[PDB]
């Protein structure tokens, strides 16, 4: 991307000024996960 | 390498998960229509 | 004590059994054949083809 | 002894399902002595169906790992089941066998399910693999807009002033639209009999509403959920959304605002094209007419030739992104308005016993998703054709054109991209190419996706609806120049944003 | 053997986006 | 004609009621009407040509199909 | 005569499947 | 009758053909092989009495 | 210095097709009277739209008769008979003034 | 042609006969004729 | 102890066929060879090619599981059973039903085919057997006496000709022309799924999660334990050479020697890509006619072909 | 809207039913229906809805995801655990307190 100055130059500082994150950092029988990722889609597939 | 979710495979793939030796067909349709016998008759 | 009730699909049907004949295997063939040797062929024949294909 | 018909299916397959279970553990793997509670698994089976029905996860915290894996095996017997059941009466209601009227609503009900299973694993994935679009596209995307936007010289559209004086107008149009769902005023229901108490208080009272509304629209951020429900039209279905009164004359009013000031300021080039000024018909024949109309349009002579494409933009509505979004509606309208916008876009969307939450796509049962689906549509305009031939096409904002013309032949004759009309999301395009344009377009096409085999010809479509004396004639430098114009145009749009 | 009786993630490349969309 | 031949038997035996009865045989060849070399004379392709065109066609197509 | 005209079976189709010839053909 | 069972070909080629005398379906069951395609399941009934 | 030529496209058809048949469907429910202004308000929709894309279609005409005819049979269904003899024409075309239904056709026509 | 209280599941649906009757009684010197197809006599009650 | 076992080599997976759109629940051979067939509870009945494992052919006529299937030796017929409470009759010449058993009261477990004579029998779920005259479509006789059910049956032309192993945990072996129950062996504590008879050897196995067991024929005298595979046993089934294959419901299938009742080999497979590890399952074993291939019918939808393998020796694999 | 009578009503209602019978609750109010029925519970009168006070790592991650994903309030609440409601009366509580 050499679209224009303001991408080269946001890229620039982005790049330069930017470090990483703190709070969403952190903040990202059997148990049941198996169950649970099968009757629902709105989770990650486990198969064990 | 942000993988777009059109694509996202889960599920190792059939050679990873069996071997690099067996075989792994995979049948859907078939061949031969409902017409033509198995056990054909004589004339 | 048996009923004179009766059915449309009890009526006679299909009264003679097909045996099975010479030509598609009768029990006589099956006697005889040499299975492993057929069969280890028709595999090779087989791989054989899908090695033309690809 | 009687058969098992089309009537005792779902009965008899109950009785075995749950026979088998019984046979299947309660009774062969115990082991718990006393009396096995399989009473009690049954229970559990019947609500682990149930949670996979609602996509609840299911998960009971203490019950030992045999009885679990017996009782997810059967559930998903029954689920595979029921699921293949759903595609074969699909096809057999699209195509046309069943008049049953059970089955078509049966059929409805297992679709809108698993529709939204889908969708909620769909926005889940969004949180998860994180915003698809990158920090280079959207930066590009963002710039570019700012570009246009300068150029034209648009003046942003401000908050709806508190002495407008066009505010009544636009509120009867508002309310006079909402009155025309009933006009026949059915046994309508409680909803229904509300939302008309509602419209008629705010036809008796034109300024506690407008206070109303300039209210929400000031203060407003969080709402309340939304309900959804399919459209049965024998071969798709159709989402349909059904949103709270009080918020629904909000948006009637922000929707005739936001379309009154953008078309006084001219924000949408001609080329956007549900437009006011014709109808369907009459654009038809305006594009035959502009296209008959070009310069020197029908001659081969030098071996020109002329390519005419038409697809659809493949997922708008539904890989929108909100954050994007309400940055690319900041530059057009007052923070307040694009802030309310954007998040009335993000909700909870609700079916029978089933919830989720929207994060990405674009409720377009919202009544200025008009709006938002032009915008974004222009967005896209400016990807596919560039900012120079796009002001080529607009003309200069002093004096703008009219919808398939250019100013002069110079212009209209300097590129081959010569119209553009976009239908809500369709696109259709119409290239002139002469002949050594042809030729290196061909070139930089091959040699990205050689076609040594000769097996262009084969994917080739055309209208099996004409005579073949009237069809298309697949030559090789033809359907090379098909494919070549087609491979260029999909590559100006990022596979995150929308594709072709 | 006893049997008891029925009855987010967040990525760091939002981050990323929205302050490279400040800048 | 050898090319006017064609299911005349049938034609005639359905119109008589099979009364009559045809039986056929070569005799001779014969000068087609047509002039075979003329460019300004031109096909419409499926409708039946008048007699100044038998032989013009039957070159275009006879080589369309063999002579290229 | 069946010219290749008409339907296959006039059964099915909400017409007795009658077929003319265009009288003003000239 | 029912009928009984229920894309390109060269030989249809319009360019190529000389029509006559237009077939007609007596001809075309006068001829069963000649005059038909995958003629199936079909008697050749002729008569010179 | 050209010629367009019009059809009513494939998928066109197929909707119209759709439309009639979710009339017949919802109409075990509905009076003669509705199942005919449906039909009516169906087939004035699609002939101002499409008006000479229509004419050229001839796949249409077939669809429009077939459609027509399952219409007027669910009438007669809807009464118990569908002998030709109780119903003719005259019952189903009759404007609503002389008490007739009312019907508007495009199924009368030579194909 | 001619030009509060609450109902019951079964009187909120099912059609109304009631114009389907007039319909008949207008139209039936036709869809009553003599001149029939298949069909078996009978007399009205009385 | 015993004498020692014979050694046998080991068996490898080679194939894995997929084209079934629910659990696989029955498999079996053709006389020559030349294709295998499997019934599943998709309510379809495949026919495979044995070679390549091509699907030739699938015929669809059941409406719900199909629990069983067979083919007749005598005559080019395929006899189906299912949960339907159906028993059908395909012919194989025109890839047709032509002929349907009514009379049971619930699911059809398994069926089976008398060799020499042409009749019929079938298990069920009502604690019946029944006998068919497959030519008359009529039940000769009704083997009552369980009670519960009857989770498999086998027909000998020996004698007795038929065996059924049931769910109240109690193997009979019945008389047919009589139609009565001569032997009750009521040794397993747990119900049986699956009985084999040997080829060669008048005495037949009998399966449940407790251990297999021997037994000899005719009055059904005890022989040996066989244990080590404590799962539910869904399938025995013996080959020529004293191989015995024992596949169970939790996926696992163990290889034993029949004549000293030695364990020799134990295959845990993997499931087919998008499984869970709890549909891992096998409910059908078959060796060919060669006895050099088996096939297995899984619970994932698949079906799972092993060969021998020819480069092991008694010093590779030592026999413990 | 509602009264504290009403309010107890549904209390009472809702405890002995279950939490998803909402038409006979319903039934039970006079000029109360159910889609205002799950509101009023599902926002207000749900006992795991806590009316406390801001822990200060609460308002830290607050302002840290009103930057991230700004206007969507929905998406945002729980991830912090209160109503949407609460957490954009407080964000805005938060911005003129510093305003």
């Amino acid at each position: 991307k050499n679209t224009n100055a303001e991408t080269r130059e946001t890229l620039q500082e982005l790049y330069k000024e930017f470090k990483g994150d703190e709070i969403l950092a952190a903040t990202m029988y059997s148990t049941g996960k198996v169950s649970a990722s099968f009757t629902s889609t709105a989770m990650v597939p486990e198969t064990t | 390498e942000v993988v777009l979710h059109e694509d996202k495979k889960y599920y190792p793939t059939a050679e990873e998960v069996y071997g690099p030796e067996v075989e792994t067909i995979v049948q859907e349709e078939d061949t031969q229509p409902l017409t033509e016998p198995i056990i054909k008759p004589v004339k | 004590q048996l009923s004179k009730q009766y059915s449309s699909r009890d009526l006679p049907s299909h009264t003679k059994i097909k045996y099975r004949q010479t030509t598609q295997d009768a029990p006589e063939e099956v006697r005889n054949r040499d299975f492993r040797r057929e069969l280890e062929e028709r595999e090779r024949a087989a791989a054989r083809e899908k090695n033309r294909d690809r | 002894a009687k058969t098992v018909t089309k009537q005792r299916v779902e009965s008899h397959f109950d009785l075995e399902l749950r026979a088998a279970v019984m046979h299947d553990i309660l009774d062969m793997m115990p082991e718990g002595i006393k009396q096995n509670k399989a009473r009690t698994i049954l229970q559990h089976l019947s609500e682990a169906w149930r949670c996979w029905k609602a996509n609840i996860p299911w998960k009971v915290p203490g019950l030992p790992t045999p009885i679990e894996n017996m009782i997810l095996r059967y559930v998903k017997a029954k689920a595979d089941w029921w699921t293949n059941t759903a595609h074969y009466n699909r096809e057999r209601i699209r195509r046309g066998a069943t008049v049953d009227k059970t089955v078509c609503k049966k059929n409805l009900g297992r679709l809108t399910r698993l529709y939204l299973k889908a969708e909620q694993e769909r926005q889940h994935n969004y949180l998860k693999d994180g915003p698809y679009i990158t920090a280079e596209e959207a930066v590009a995307v963002y710039t570019t807009t700012v570009h246009w936007l300068e150029s034209r010289r648009f003046s942003p559209i401000p908050f709806p002033p508190l002495s407008y004086k066009h505010d009544t107008k636009l509120l009867i149009l508002a309310l006079e639209r909402l009155k025309e769902a009933y006009s026949v005023k059915s046994r309508l229901n409680q909803s229904q009999r509300e939302e008309l108490g509602l419209i008629e208080q705010a036809y008796d009272n034109p300024h506690e509403a407008l206070s109303r509304i300039k209210r929400h629209l000031l203060t407003q951020r969080a709402f309340k959920e939304v309900g959804i429900e399919f459209m049965d039209l024998y071969s798709h279905l159709v989402p349909v959304y059904d949103v709270e009164p009080l918020e629904k004359i909000t948006d009637a009013y922000l929707d005739q605002y936001l379309w009154y000031e953008a078309d006084k300021r001219r924000l949408f080039p001609p080329w956007i094209k549900p437009a006011d000024t014709e109808p369907p018909p009459l654009l038809v024949y305006k594009w035959c007419q502009g296209i008959n109309n070009l310069q020197d349009v029908w001659e081969t002579s030098e071996g020109e030739c002329n390519v005419m494409l038409e697809s659809r933009f493949e997922k708008m509505y539904e890989k929108i992104d909100l954050t994007l979004l309400n940055r690319l509606l900041r530059l057009i309208v007052d923070h307040n308005i694009a802030d309310y916008m954007t998040a009335k876009n993000n909700v909870v969307i609700n079916y029978k016993d089933m919830n989720h939450t929207n994060s990405y796509g674009i409720i377009r049962g919202l009544q200025f998703a008009s709006f938002i689906v032009q915008y974004y549509g222009l967005v896209m305009d400016l990807l596919v054709l560039g900012l120079h031939r796009a002001s080529e096409m607009a003309g200069p904002p002093q004096m703008p054109n009219d919808f398939l013309s250019f100013q002069d032949i110079a212009t209209e004759a300097a590129h081959p991209i010569r119209l553009f009309c976009r239908y809500i999301d369709r696109i259709h395009i119409f290239f002139r190419f002469t002949a050594d344009e042809a030729r290196d377009l061909i070139q930089r096409y091959l040699t990205e996706h050689p076609d040594p085999n000769n097996e262009n010809i084969v994917g080739y479509n055309n209208k099996k609806c004409w005579p073949r004396d009237a069809r298309m004639r697949l030559m090789k430098h033809d359907v090379n120049l098909g494919r070549a114009v087609f491979w260029d145009i999909k590559n100006r749009l990022p596979r995150s944003v929308t594709t072709v | 053997w006893k049997i008891p009786p029925c009855i987010v993630h967040i990525n760091e490349n939002f981050a990323k986006l929205a302050e490279a969309l400040y800048i | 004609p050898a090319i006017d031949s064609f299911g005349f038997e049938t034609d005639l035996r359905t119109h008589t009621q099979g009364q009559a009865f045809s039986l056929s045989v070569f005799h001779h060849w014969q000068i087609v009407p047509g002039d075979p070399l003329d460019k300004s004379i031109v096909i419409r392709p499926l409708e039946p040509q008048p007699a100044p065109h038998l032989a013009r066609e039957f070159m275009i197509k006879t080589r369309r199909r063999k002579g290229l | 005569m069946y010219n290749g005209i008409g339907l296959p079976t006039p059964r099915g189709s909400g017409t007795n499947g009658y077929v003319q010839r265009n009288l003003s053909l000239v | 009758f029912e009928p009984l069972v229920r894309d390109w070909n060269e030989f249809n080629d319009i360019n190529k053909i000389i029509i006559r005398q237009p077939i007609r379906t007596e001809y075309k069951i006068a001829f069963p092989y000649l005059y038909n395609n995958l003629p199936h399941h079909v008697h050749l009934t002729w008569y010179h009495t | 210095t050209a010629q367009c030529f019009l059809r009513v496209d494939d998928e066109s058809m197929q909707r119209f097709h759709n439309r009639v048949r979710q009339i017949l469907m919802a109409s075990g429910s509905t009076t003669f009277t509705k199942i005919v202004n449906k039909w009516n308000t169906a087939l004035i929709g699609l002939m101002t739209y499409f008006r000479e894309a229509v004419v050229n279609t001839q796949e249409l005409l077939d669809l429009l008769v077939k459609c027509e005819n399952k219409i007027q049979t669910r009438i007669k269904i809807g009464l118990n008979s569908k002998m030709p003899s109780r119903f003719p024409p005259v019952v189903f075309y009759t404007p609503k003034e002389l008490g007739g239904l009312g019907m508007l056709s495009m199924g009368h026509v030579l194909i | 042609w001619e030009k509060w209280k609450k109902l019951t599941n079964a009187q909120r649906s099912g059609l109304n006969q009631i114009p389907n009757r007039r319909f008949t009684l207008w139209w039936s010197p036709t869809i009553n004729r003599a001149n029939v197809y298949v069909g078996f006599q009978v007399q009205l009650d009385l | 102890t015993m004498p020692k076992p014979q050694w046998h080599p080991p068996w490898k997976l080679y194939r894995v066929i997929s084209g079934h759109l629910g659990w696989v629940r029955c498999i079996a051979v053709e006389p020559g060879n030349q294709w295998f067939v499997t019934g599943s509870a998709d309510r379809t009945i495949k026919i495979w090619d044995l070679a390549s494992g091509k699907l030739k052919l699938s015929l669809t006529g059941h409406i719900s599981t199909v629990r069983g299937v067979i083919v007749s030796t005598r005559s080019p017929y395929l006899f189906s059973c299912g949960e339907d409470k159906q028993v059908k009759c395909w012919d194989l010449e025109y890839n047709k039903v032509i002929r349907h058993y009514h009379g049971h009261l619930s699911a059809v477990y398994g069926l089976d085919l008398h060799p020499t004579i042409d009749v019929l029998v079938t298990c069920s779920r009502d604690s019946t057997a029944r006998i068919w005259d497959v030519r008359t479509k009529a039940s000769v006789h009704t083997l009552s006496g369980h009670t519960n059910a009857v989770a498999t049956v086998r027909c000998q032309a020996a004698e007795p000709q038929i065996i059924t192993g049931s769910h109240d945990t109690t193997i009979r072996l019945w008389d047919l022309v009589a139609g009565k129950t001569r032997v009750t062996l009521t040794n397993h504590k747990k119900s049986v799924r699956a009985v084999v008879l040997h080829p060669r050897h008048y005495t037949f196995a009998s399966g449940s999660p407790d251990n297999i067991k021997q037994w000899k024929f005719p009055d059904g005298s005890f022989i040996q334990n066989l244990s080590g595979h404590n799962a539910i046993i869904n399938t025995l089934t013996v080959n020529s050479d004293g191989v015995l294959v024992s596949g169970a419901d939790n996926g696992t299938m163990h290889l034993w020697d029949w004549r000293t009742g030695y364990n020799f080999q134990r295959v845990h497979a993997a499931v087919q890509p998008g499984s869970l590890d709890s549909e891992s399952g096998i409910f059908a074993c078959a060796f060919d006619q060669s006895e050099s291939r088996l096939l297995t019918a899984e619970a994932d939808k698949t079906i799972k072909v092993y060969r021998e393998d020819d480069t092991a020796t008694e010093e590779t694999h030592p026999v413990s | 809207v509602w009264r504290n009578t009403e309010d107890e009503i549904l209390k009472a209602a809702v405890m002995k039913y279950g939490k998803n019978q909402w038409s006979r609750i319903a039934s039970l109010l006079h000029r109360k229906s159910a889609k205002q029925c799950k509101a009023r519970w599902y926002e207000w009168l749900d006992p795991s809805i806590k009316k406390t006070e801001w822990s200060r790592e609460e308002e830290e991650k607050l302002l840290h995801l009103a930057k991230l994903m700004p206007t969507q309030w929905r998406t945002i609440a729980p991830i912090i655990g209160r109503t949407a409601a609460q957490c954009l009366e407080h964000y805005e509580f938060l911005l003129d307190k510093a305003a």
